[PDB]
């Protein structure tokens, strides 16, 4: 059961694959599966963000985009900020205490 | 300053002594490490009283001069007694000694806080703890603990 | 930016080495 | 003695502030106020309370018996340090310096510890007298004393393993960063939920359980409720043993949206009634509405707006006003269109908006570095 | 002028180099040595050393002669 | 030092922003939801 | 006169200190009168190079203010403006110090309360620059010439003479006049759409002087029209009560552009005929004309089918690769250097008491060739 | 509320002055904003037919119509105001930043190693 969760969802990432959008109508029949529980259960990928990506209510079109973004460049010049701000408030420390 | 160093670095090197003692007409007696005593004499710098027995000193190695008091080595106790490595312990650590613990204050704490106290009673301070029992039963620690 | 965000700071760390190298001189000296 | 200490905090909180629940908090607090030697910390309570006019022996009664524990330590002083032990004095009131500190205020309390502190040469004497710091630090909220003894005490737990004294130290830590809105630090320094204990401040270890998740369920991301609070044995009997919040946490894993709110009005207003919680129970669910229609949000492109009612949550135009002060508040990354009626999602790439807080914090410090520099040399 | 003199000095780390052991200084940049002849000496040491490199027990280099470190 | 001239004569920050939007919102839900109930 | 101006002034002080309006305004007068006759001795005789004009330029300037304080309300003060201009005068000829600072403040003080057209020409005054005004005049100069262009339509230019203003001034009380700097310093900010949090500071002056102000920008922060008359009815007479009531007036507009950012960014197609009732203009035949002149200014861009209602507006994200941030780096990038070459500049002055630099001897150098002698001989 | 997006009331202020006649001051306020709505007819908007701008200023249908729809654009046509929306031409250009930044950035060296 649980390893047949993880096999659904190793077909489910195979077929997926290839496009960037596609109508739920295909893929329940390339997987030989419905459309609720798999609507479902790519709304649960999408929300536990295992896969990204949006799905559609009118006809069902899954629009598939991924770019990895640029983290390491503003956060980490982002924390030396507030190391800093600590620095000024030791330099109340041994400025504003002395002179 | 910086093209100074390119000068005063061709200066050879220092020696180090150590003191045994001081004699008359302002001269001490210092051994190097593997090689012999000497008779020397001190720079004015330097003070009779600051120098101490068993102190090692900067020497210069021309004259002998003394050049500056070397710090500190070792006391002859904290090297030797931390050779030994004992496991310090505390009252914290005590499971379950208490009348021990109280016994033993009497014979120890007591002529220490209290040395007047025996005064009082006339009567000599006792020297001796004989502590007796099966291994691994606190005697270690309950001494370094004391 | 956090290059010149850090300079400023350290020169001015630089500064109260130097006013503690002048308040607590002037009155030791004289 | 400060182990049943908190309570009575709480029912301070409990008798001023709602204001017509006034009656059973001005009865038991007195029940537990003019008993038990307190004197100093109801005088106040007394002006917010009613006139209860005769107090006048009932404090003489105690302060009686307050000086009858004072005179008795003045008669313990002497004979402890005629026979010295271990500084048998400040061994008394090492003990009975905390009675000074429930009963007597804070300077006795304070001083006395900062006097044995310099006693006892093991931090198992130390460390339990800066948990009771970091307690008083907390009765009279010394925010700034809590962050001295903090450090003091964490200098202490290196040495040794000492896991009664930092797992219990935890808790002490994460109901500091729930007492801030500090939450990913407060389900952090409430990650273990097992080694904590069944505890004097939370006597209840289930009302522990639902304060871990309920700054969890914030705190942490789906990826985590889906493998960390849905699989622990620790955690779901427990909550096994609660109907509402096992309702109310799984109503969010199971899409169970237009439940959450029943349960959430419910949660919500205990944590409004609660103390400590009453700074922020709007912080919480101001996070919980937009967490929930951001979750569903980011499922769907081409949802209309009047799907979400019958099945999300009802009150259409509650929905529409709910989500324009979302959008015009500046997150729920999507735009929604009216007069086709349809609400439309976006996309943000993290580079804008992880643009924001970097020039955010660049002119936090640029007011701090500006604002010494004008400070310091005149 | 003063980066002719600032490079100038590293001449005596030429390479008739002799090697000794760190094992402390009294002050900055004036220090004591363990040298692999068995004695120990009060020595003197170039600026450019990063200090915070000394001290596991440092390996360190001494001039022939004028026995300084290098 | 400090003649200054007269022309007329946390705990606080967090609980201040929550202030600013947490202002003036129906104060009391226990009741707003539960009537939303049959009214919605 | 540093003995007959000190001793002028060491009776001048404690007359007009706790200043007795009671038989004490000719007392005054009079003293005032004989320091006069030393502040004539000194605009006229040998002001040159003793502080006898530097000296006396705090005592006169100090003395302008118990002058200002008897003989101004109570007395005609136009009259002192033609000694000020005489004053101004003979002040930046012979010394262009202490004379060049205080006689523009206190020049300014009620040309401000007037409407006199001596604001541009305090445009093109060439005493703008006193040259570090000793940081009290200095500091509050600032204001004096922020509030200028308030009456004269700030257009974001003074806000940082405002804020350097505030940042200027020091530790004494807030009730002197960084309670007005504190309200007006935002007003002008208002003025542009941008509000902080004031309130956050409960000193003595984040709880007395704020609540109808705050009570204000309550109403800015709203996307409401009308509530504004709320607060504008409310406390039309507290801001009148300090005369800012006609920059108070005109805040109409920015509401209603704080309201068409809020919509337009909140929702996208969204018709006319529902942002007049929801913005409670009970008109939308000039809501098209609103929303026209919102695109007209700048503000919004996207088009309204003006034939159907419905306000489209399109999405635009990727402002980062719109080089803006970039220019809101570059801002910040050379003002970071300058405060970096600032706290250069004001860091060398500590360098001294360097005596000299000794090589290394002279007798020891004459024991080295000694020595040396003895090993070139061995 | 010549601030804000106020026509029709300052329209309607003119003719409801109770002061006196104020007419020279309304006529040069009629033309002071009949420039502006001659501004907004070059606004992003639809065709619009010969009645809705026809009737936005104060006209039923003279040939003032024709003075604004030969003045500017938004062509006189079949029921038709037309919409040369463009807006292309001016972006894309890296070389102004690529000179003023490129003098910017030398701006940074000055008072980055030599000294001030
Ligand atoms: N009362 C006690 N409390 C804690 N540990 C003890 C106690 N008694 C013995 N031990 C353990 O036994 C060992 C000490 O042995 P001890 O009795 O002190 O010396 P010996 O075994 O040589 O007589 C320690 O490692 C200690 O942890």
């Amino acid at each position: 059961a649980k390893l047949y969760d993880n096999l659904l969802e190793q077909n489910l990432i195979r077929v997926i694959e290839p496009f960037s959008r596609v109508q739920i109508e295909h893929i329940s029949s390339l997987i030989k599966l419905s459309k609720a529980d798999v609507e479902r259960k790519l709304s649960q990928m999408i929300l536990d963000k295992k896969f990204h990506g949006i799905l559609d209510q009118g006809e069902g079109v899954l629009i598939i985009f991924d770019e990895p973004p640029v983290d390491k460049t503003y956060e980490a010049a982002l924390e030396t900020i507030q190391n800093m701000s600590k620095v000024v408030d030791s330099l109340y420390n041994k400025a504003k205490k002395l002179t | 300053l910086l093209r100074e160093e390119l000068q005063l670095l061709q200066e050879q090197g220092s020696y180090v002594g150590e003191v045994v003692r001081a004699m008359d007409k302002k001269k001490v007696l210092v051994k190097v490490h593997p090689e012999g005593k000497f008779v020397v004499d001190v720079d004015k710098n330097i003070d009779i009283n600051d120098v101490t027995p068993n102190c090692r000193v900067a020497l210069r190695n021309d004259s002998y001069t003394l050049h500056k008091i070397l710090p500190n080595k070792v006391d002859p106790l904290v090297s030797l007694m931390m050779v030994e490595k004992v496991p310090d312990s505390t009252y914290e650590m005590i499971g379950g000694l208490d009348k021990q613990i109280k016994e033993i204050k009497e014979v120890i704490e007591l002529p220490v806080k209290h040395p007047e106290l025996f005064e009082a009673l006339g009567i000599a301070q006792p020297k001796g703890v004989l502590l007796y029992g099966p291994p691994g039963t606190g005697k270690t620690l309950l001494a370094r603990a004391v | 930016y956090l290059a010149s965000l850090i300079r400023s700071v350290v020169a001015l760390h630089n500064l109260i080495n130097n006013k503690i190298a002048n308040r607590d001189a002037e009155k030791k000296e004289g | 003695p400060k182990n049943p200490d908190l309570r009575i905090a709480q029912l301070r909180f409990l008798l001023s502030l709602p204001e017509h629940r006034g009656d059973a908090a001005v009865r038991d607090e007195l029940m537990a106020a003019v008993r038990d030697n307190n004197m100093a910390p109801y005088y106040e309570a007394l002006c917010k309370s009613l006139d209860w006019q005769i107090d006048v022996d009932l404090l003489n009664k105690m302060k009686k018996a307050n000086e009858d524990e004072l005179k008795r330590l003045d008669e313990e002083l002497e004979d402890a340090e005629k026979n010295l032990g271990e500084s048998e004095i400040r061994d008394a009131m090492m003990a009975k310096a905390e009675y000074l500190c429930r009963i007597g205020d804070k300077e006795g309390a304070l001083t006395a510890f900062r006097k044995t502190y310099d006693k006892t040469v093991a931090l198992g004497h130390r460390l339990d007298i800066v948990f009771y710091l970091l307690r008083i630090g907390l009765f009279y909220m010394d925010n700034d004393l809590i962050t001295r003894n903090t450090e003091k005490a964490k200098s202490l737990i290196e040495e040794g393993g000492d896991w009664d004294r930092r797992n219990r130290l935890k808790v002490y830590q994460g109901l500091y960063c729930v007492a801030i809105r500090d939450f990913k630090q407060a389900a952090e320094l409430f990650l273990d939920t097992v080694s904590t204990f069944t505890s004097y401040e939370l006597m209840d270890y289930k009302t522990f359980v639902t304060y871990t998740v309920y700054v969890s369920m914030i705190a942490l991301e789906r990826p985590d409720l889906r493998e960390k609070v849905i699989k622990g044995a620790e955690i779901l009997e427990v909550l096994h043993s609660l109907p509402a919040v096992r309702q109310y946490l799984f109503s969010l894993y199971e899409c169970r949206y237009s439940v959450f709110f029943q349960s959430l009005a419910v949660v919500e207003q205990e944590m409004k009634k609660d103390w400590l919680f009453a700074p922020h129970y709007r912080y919480y669910v101001r996070e919980m509405r937009i967490h929930a229609y951001s979750q569903l949000l980011e499922s769907y492109r081409s949802l209309t707006l009047g799907y979400m009612a019958e099945a999300f949550g009802v009150g259409v135009e509650f929905i529409d006003q709910e989500l324009s002060r979302f959008i015009a508040a500046g997150r729920l990354h999507c735009k929604i269109d009216k007069v086709n009626e349809i609400v439309e999602t976006n996309r943000p790439d993290s580079k804008n908006w992880q643009y924001q807080e970097t020039i955010k914090k660049g002119d936090l410090l640029l007011n701090r570095v500006q604002k010494l520099s004008r400070v310091i040399n005149m | 002028e003063f980066l002719h003199a600032q490079e100038e000095v590293k001449r005596i780390q030429s390479i008739p180099l002799v090697i000794g052991q760190f094992l402390e200084a009294v002050d900055q940049n004036t220090a004591i040595v363990g040298s692999t002849t068995g004695s120990n000496y009060y020595v003197r040491i170039l600026s450019t050393i990063d200090r915070e490199l000394l001290k596991p027990n440092a390996s360190v280099a001494l001039h022939k002669h004028s026995n300084a470190l290098v | 030092m400090s003649e200054k001239k007269q022309p007329v004569d946390e705990d606080n920050w967090d609980d201040d922003n929550v202030e600013d939007d947490f202002s003036n919102q129906l104060r009391a839900e226990l009741e707003k939801h539960g009537y939303k109930m049959e009214t919605s | 006169r540093p003995r007959t101006g000190k001793a002028a002034s060491t009776p001048l002080l404690p007359e007009v200190e706790a200043y007795l309006q009671l038989l004490v305004v000719i007392f005054m007068m009079n003293s005032k009168r004989y320091k006069e006759a030393q502040k004539i001795s000194d605009d006229l005789m040998q002001k040159i190079s003793t502080q006898n004009r530097r000296a006396l330029d705090l005592v006169a300037a100090k003395c302008y203010y118990y002058h200002a304080r008897v003989y101004e309300f109570l007395d005609k003060l136009d009259v002192v403006r033609s000694f000020l201009h005489a004053r101004l005068r003979t002040a930046t000829l012979r010394h262009d110090a202490d004379g060049q600072a205080t006689l523009l403040n206190l020049l300014l003080r009620n040309y401000l309360h007037y409407s006199l057209y001596d604001q541009a020409e305090k445009l093109v005054s060439k005493s703008v620059f006193p040259e570090q005004a000793n940081n009290n005049e200095w500091a509050r100069y600032l204001y004096y010439t922020g509030r200028i262009k308030a009456i004269q339509l700030e257009y974001s230019e003074a806000r940082r003479t405002m804020t350097n203003a505030l940042r200027k001034a020091p530790q004494h009380t807030a009730v002197g006049f960084k309670q007005t700097v504190h309200k007006l310093l935002i007003v002008v900010e208002l003025l542009l759409g941008e509000i902080p949090d004031r309130l956050q500071f409960r000193q003595p002056s984040l709880k007395r002087s704020l609540m109808p102000y705050f009570l204000l920008t309550q109403a800015v922060r709203t996307g409401n029209l009308a509530k504004f008359n709320q607060v504008l009815d409310q406390f039309g007479e507290k801001f009148q009560a300090d005369g800012t009531y006609t920059l108070i007036i005109r805040l109409r507009h920015n509401v209603i552009k704080t309201g068409v950012r809020m919509i337009s960014l909140s929702y996208s197609r969204i018709s006319l005929a529902d942002i007049a009732q929801k913005l409670q203009l009970d008109s939308p035949e000039d809501a098209e004309f609103i929303v026209a002149k919102a695109i007209r200014d700048g503000v919004i861009e996207a088009s309204i089918n003006h034939e159907k209602g419905y306000v489209q507006s399109k999405e635009m994200i990727d402002i980062y690769s719109t080089r803006e941030p970039q220019l809101a780096f570059h801002q910040r990038i050379s003002f970071c250097l300058d405060i970096h070459n600032m706290s250069v500049k004001a860091m060398r002055f500590p360098p001294k008491s360097y005596n000299k630099d000794l090589e290394s001897a002279e007798e020891r150098r004459e024991r080295e060739q000694q020595d040396l002698e003895f090993a070139k001989e061995m | 509320y010549l601030m804000e997006g106020s026509y029709n009331k300052v329209f309607l202020a003119k003719g409801n002055i109770p002061a006196e006649s104020y007419t020279f001051f309304i006529d040069i306020l009629l033309d002071t904003i009949r420039d502006e709505i001659a501004g907004c007819i070059e606004k992003a908007y639809e065709k619009i037919l010969f009645t809705e701008a026809t009737r936005i200023l104060f006209f039923n249908t003279p040939k003032k119509m024709t003075d604004y729809a030969k003045k500017r654009g938004w062509v006189l046509g079949p029921n038709n105001y037309y919409s040369f929306a463009s807006q292309q031409q001016k972006p894309e250009d890296t070389t102004i930043p690529s000179t003023e930044l490129a003098k910017q950035v030398i701006e940074y060296a000055r008072q980055l190693e030599m000294i001030v």
